[PDB]
RNA sequence: UGGCGAAGGCGGCCCCCUGGACAGAUACUGACACUCAGAUGCGAAAGCGUGGGGAGCAAACAGGAUUAGAUACCCUGGUAGUCCACGCCGUAAACGAUGUCUACUUGGAGGUUGUGGCCUUGAGCCGUGGCUUUCGGAGCUAACGCGUUAAGUAGACCGCCUGGGGAGUACGGUCGCAAGAUUAAAACUCAAAUGAAUUGACGGGGGCCCGCACAAGCGGUGGAGCAUGUGGUUUAAUUCGAUG
């Protein structure tokens, strides 16, 4: 929700007011049924990648 | 025609088409226009620009009722979200409020199966 | 990569009934323990019975596309099923592919849930428990890796393996309404089957780059008549070779 208080701002403010309610995110989640197993598999690989990043990104000479 | 000045634009941006239904504030329809009735078909319906035209076509049919101020209720994930709203500003209409009206179930019905395309 | 549960599993909020875990403190019992053949119970989803319910989804099925075909993938529909009650079934990559119990053996970083102290002198800091995640040391391992939550060092007990196919099949028994489960061969056949890792090649995997590779242009070929070569055919012979 954005009360137009110029329009160009208001539509950008709108576009960021709906990012933040994860609206488009949510529609794309609920377009097709994610089977619960697949949901978890994604979530593990997410966590696993996130860690395996940070770990080696603390191990982060080059030249 | 009952002349109305304050109204509501309901943008329905599917991934396929985009519909624009300009109503009074009581949600009685006055005008409607659709990307896939405003010329474009198949691929090109699902573009911002087709939806823009829908909005334009609807706008210049909403002036019969003499509308001036609209609130924009943008409902869905489609390409014709932003473009329709621009096409209402750049068609005179003062936009008061830009609501998102996308239906979000609070876990509800099992969506259709995934496309093994 | 929060929590709880033996595992399966468990997600709005409220109440009622109820199991387990954990911590602190004091008191108690006095080895009452550990493991378990057989046995018993629990056990995802699908399925089965009876009776309900049936929004959404969707085996089957129908139609539409795609295609050489398309009994598929895609689209439009759609029934059983999915949900409830009460039974049945007893199986899953039921997985950590890792039996249970016990003790011992360097560390680092986290999460979570108790407890004590300090000055809460200011959200904190320091102890002390439970559970959990990750990285690694020794050691172990074919390697990959495991690494105090061991795949290390030992002990108790149980389960199980003994080349690949045949075959988790046949027959018999048991169990089941059925589906089928469970127990479980042999003939015959092969000289392998297999694990991990290595180097390549390949991928309608990823990233990054180059060439008149494409794009941008310009002029051609393909069409005509001739020239020339090849094939084919013809010929007594149309010598032989060169063939993306």
């Amino acid at each position: 929700v954005v009360k137009v208080r110029p329009f160009d701002v208001a539509l950008r403010r709108f576009k960021r007011s709906c990012e933040k309610a994860g609206i488009l995110s949510e529609v794309r989640r609920r377009e097709h049924y994610e089977k619960p197993t697949t949901v978890r598999k994604r979530a593990k690989a997410a966590a696993q990648k996130r860690h395996a990043k940070k770990l080696a990104r603390e191990n982060a000479r080059l030249y | 025609r009952k002349q109305v000045a304050d109204g509501v634009a309901h943008i329905h941006a599917s991934f396929n088409n985009t519909i624009v239904t300009i109503t009074d504030r009581q949600g009685n329809a006055l005008a409607w226009a659709t990307a896939g009735g405003s010329g474009f078909r198949g691929s090109r319906k699902s573009t911002p620009f087709a939806a823009q035209v829908a909005a334009e076509r609807c706008a210049e049919m909403a002036k019969e009722y003499g509308l001036k101020n609209l609130e924009v209720m943008v409902k869905g994930p489609g390409p014709g979200r932003e473009s329709t709203v621009r096409a209402l500003n750049a068609a005179g209409f003062r936009i008061t409020n830009i609501v998102d009206a996308t239906p979000i179930p609070h876990n509800g019905c099992r969506p259709p199966k995934k496309r093994r395309v």
